[PDB]
RNA sequence: GGCACAAGGGAGCUUGACUGCGAGACCAGUCGAGCAGGGACGAAAGUCGGGCUUAGUGAUCCGGUGGUUCCGCAUGGA
RNA sequence: UGAUAUUGAAUGUUGGUACAGCUUGUACAGGAUAGGUAGGAGCCUGGCAUCGGUGGGAUACUACCCUGGCUGUAUUGACCUUCUAACCCGCCGCCCUUAUCGGGCGGGGAGACAGUGUCAGGUGGGCAGUUU
């Protein structure tokens, strides 16, 4: 498929014209360094109904060499390198400097020009024919116009499960993901916060392909009075919602924050399937009775989620890395599940009779709804006498009559109709 | 090791030649926004400019001293041929069409552009008048007189600071090289 | 329930599927001739803001969606 | 855990910054794969030189700032290893004085550390204000 990359100095509003092309991906803000720390993928069509959309971070002269490893690496799979440009000032020395790696780049070059958002000073078109490189085209993010020539100009040269990944920041998630994929794909640095909004690729494994998602890390709402910066939180808890396995990830150095328990509780709430990770052990001792030393401490801590299984790997040794997808199919399964209705409501008052403690509350029925997660529907006589004890009670009984390992499970009551 | 004044160097670039005398300046990118490129008509002073003019701007261009005017479109005669002479302006009209159009003013540096003051409704001014952040500048001849190129310098260097630029903290002189 | 001259189903034209108000009704909004410019058209007449009627998440607080003498700080610049 | 002040000397290591003086920047082509950025007015002191050249860049020589390095100059920083003079003694002797308070004068011990005043995370139902 067509692969388009764009590439320029900050600033320019690249990010503003890749979401206007579709949807509203990348977080737009207005600063020097605010800019999409690398790179990211998505689909577009113009009367062809097949294309594909790369956007990166501007370049110039703190990190700034990976982002310009990224951009490099775009240039390369992009069919035309779509060069954006600043038009109400002018041009720039780092402006020739971006353009000396597309004079090294022998493939097909489209220039275009932002900032003109009215007719008349549209005609500002000039003194970019210096930059060696065709007719520039006039476009606006605010306004989306010069669209359809750009597009055309573009055209001239044309020849599954989804699992997140979560937790606080610097655990290590970048370094795992691209320690796990193989490859180079996201950044990765000593400093907290260097991932600035969710990463999307697609890969096959034992012939089934899967789409893994980053999220930045999450810090406490109460300290994250930053400039508009913790947008992006936004842009991680949309990924849940389109996201149905989520990987929880914990350092191994570091003791249970109490940060922890409350980003699990998000993805508990969603009725999504969770795998507790934790990660880098390479720093805390590994021997006998350390395996239980936190696995112990987790469930006596993490008491709300018990389905979750336990797993133990480190991404810088590559220490059992091959193992999470193991995990991950298991629970695949087990979240979109249904079981008989005879045999569900065989094991109903078997459960009720060794406990005839429920006037007395009466229970009637029982059959299943959804398939993620299994939703109950039990008739009962009044569903005031239900007791949030007891309602637990029926979850206990069900989670131990089968496996479902790995996923939440929610009851609802209906009255006697 | 020893850096001469104004009023030595004029009387020592004539030891150093009928040769220019020219004037390099090394600027004070970070700041392009507030960037210092520009030209202004000189004091102590063969070009052959040509002209885009449109419509009746051409009858005030052929008597101030222009060779070659145009029959409103000649960048068919330019493609495919062109032996460009010395400076090319134009008008404020049939820049953009010339521009598109013109595929040959990029890197052969003459493409019209009212940054400059050269693409203007006053044609009959320009014709008369023209006759890594540096600047480069023609001050004069190594046959003009002492007194020539000081004054020449001195108005291109009040050009230079008249234009102090925005941002203008920092220093903002660092070498001139006669 | 109902549309036969069809309230399917299509398009050549693919927007009179747009432009300024609006007498007058029904019910907080909705309906509606007239109707001023320009006319999608159709050859001319003439039609004219599209799924039948049809529930489709929102005030509180009020934060984005299109820009302009739209304006006063001692005046002028921002 | 971090800064900052209280807060010192010596040598050893030791970077950064600033000002200097020498070097590098690999263009098909091109005079050795010996830079962009203003170019075009010289040999014969062993050699051979001098236009110009598919070249975007040759200089029959006039004539600026960069980029990475190498040498000096100053600034400071980071440190180690010491010392001593603040700062600290719920250690000894003497005097206030008859006094397990306190304060002076001597020894000893620690010594630029700890302790103290203004700025980040976690911690932890530590203790409050709260309603569903
Ligand atoms: N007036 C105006 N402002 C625009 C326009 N397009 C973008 N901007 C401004 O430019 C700002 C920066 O754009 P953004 O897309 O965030 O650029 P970026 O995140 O730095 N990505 P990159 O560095 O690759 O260019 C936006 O916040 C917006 O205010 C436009 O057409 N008109
Ligand atoms: N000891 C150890 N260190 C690790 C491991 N993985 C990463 N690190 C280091 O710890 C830091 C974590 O980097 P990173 O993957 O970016 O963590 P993150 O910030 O939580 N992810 P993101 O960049 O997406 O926000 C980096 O400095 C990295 O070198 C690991 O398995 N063990």
């Amino acid at each position: 498929k067509p692969v388009v990359a764009i590439v320029g100095r900050p600033n320019v509003g690249k990010s503003t014209i890749f979401n206007r092309i579709a949807g509203e991906r990348i977080s737009i803000v207005e600063d020097t360094p605010g800019v999409t720390r690398d790179r990211i993928y998505s689909s577009a069509e113009w009367l062809n109904y097949d294309f594909n959309l790369i956007d990166t971070g501007g370049i110039d002269i703190p990190f700034l060499a990976q982002i310009r490893q990224q951009a490099e690496i775009a240039m390369d799979e992009a069919d035309v390198i779509i060069f954006m440009v600043n038009g109400r000032e002018g041009v720039t020395a780092a402006d020739e400097e971006v353009a000396k790696i597309l004079y090294r780049t022998k493939k097909p070059v489209v220039l275009a020009v932002n900032k003109l958002d009215n007719t008349e000073m549209r005609a500002n078109i000039y003194d970019f024919y210096s930059l060696g490189f065709g007719e520039p085209y006039p476009i606006s993010g605010t306004h989306g116009l010069g669209l359809g020539d750009l597009l055309d100009a573009v055209a001239e040269h044309f020849k599954v499960i989804q699992f997140c990944l979560i937790g606080r920041p610097n655990v290590g998630k970048s370094s795992l993901v691209n320690a796990m994929l193989g490859e180079e794909r996201v950044i990765v640095s000593n400093v907290a916060g260097t991932t600035r909004d969710a990463v999307d690729t697609s890969f096959t494994y034992n012939q089934q392909e899967f789409v893994i998602v980053d999220t930045a890390g999450m810090r406490k709402k109460g300290k994250v009075y930053e400039t508009t910066e913790k947008y992006s939180v936004l842009r991680a808890l949309k990924a849940i919602d389109r996201s149905e396995v989520v990987a929880v990830v914990l350092d191994g150095e570091e003791g249970i924050i109490e940060q922890d328990k409350r980003i699990a509780g998000y993805a508990h709430e969603a009725g999504k399937a969770v795998v507790i990770v934790v990660n880098k052990w390479d720093a805390v001792d590994k021997d006998e009775s350390t395996m239980k030393e936190f696995e112990e401490n987790i469930r006596d801590h993490f008491q709300f989620l018990d389905y979750a299984p336990i797993l133990f790997m480190s991404a810088l040794t590559k220490k059992r890395i091959h193992t999470l997808m193991p995990a991950i199919i298991k629970a695949s399964e087990n979240h979109s599940l249904r079981v008989q209705t005879n045999v569900l409501n065989d094991v109903i008052m078997d459960a009720v009779a060794m406990n005839p403690t429920p006037s007395r509350l009466k229970i009637y029925y029982a059959t299943q709804v959804s398939v993620k997660p299994p939703s109950f529907v039990v008739f009962v006589n009044d569903p005031e006498l239900m007791h949030f004890s007891y309602e637990r009670f029926l979850e206990n009984r069900i989670r131990d009559a089968f496996g479902f390992e790995g996923t939440p499970i929610k009851i609802f009551a209906r009255a006697r109709k | 090791s020893k850096a001469y004044d104004v009023s030595e160097a004029v009387a020592l670039v004539k030891k150093t030649n009928d040769a220019t005398v020219e004037v390099a300046f090394r600027l004070g990118p970070r700041k392009n926004d507030q960037q210092i490129r520009g030209a202004v008509v000189l004091p102590n002073g063969t070009q052959r400019v040509l002209v885009f003019a449109k419509g009746e701007k051409a009858k005030e261009a052929e008597a101030a001293g222009a060779d070659f005017v145009g029959d409103t479109d000649y960048i068919n005669k330019i493609q495919q041929g062109w032996f460009d002479f010395d400076v090319i302006v134009a008008t404020p009209d049939m820049m953009g069409e010339v521009g598109k159009i013109g595929r040959v003013l990029g890197p052969k540096g003459l493409m019209p552009n009212p940054k400059t003051g050269t693409v203007t409704f006053e044609v009959e001014k320009a014709i008369g008048e023209i006759k890594a952040g540096n600047i480069h500048v023609p001050i004069g001849k190594v046959s003009f007189e002492d007194e020539k190129l000081v004054e020449n310098f001195t108005t291109m260097y009040d050009t230079i600071l008249k234009a102090k630029p925005a941002a203008a903290k920092g220093v903002y002189v660092k070498n001139v090289a006669v």
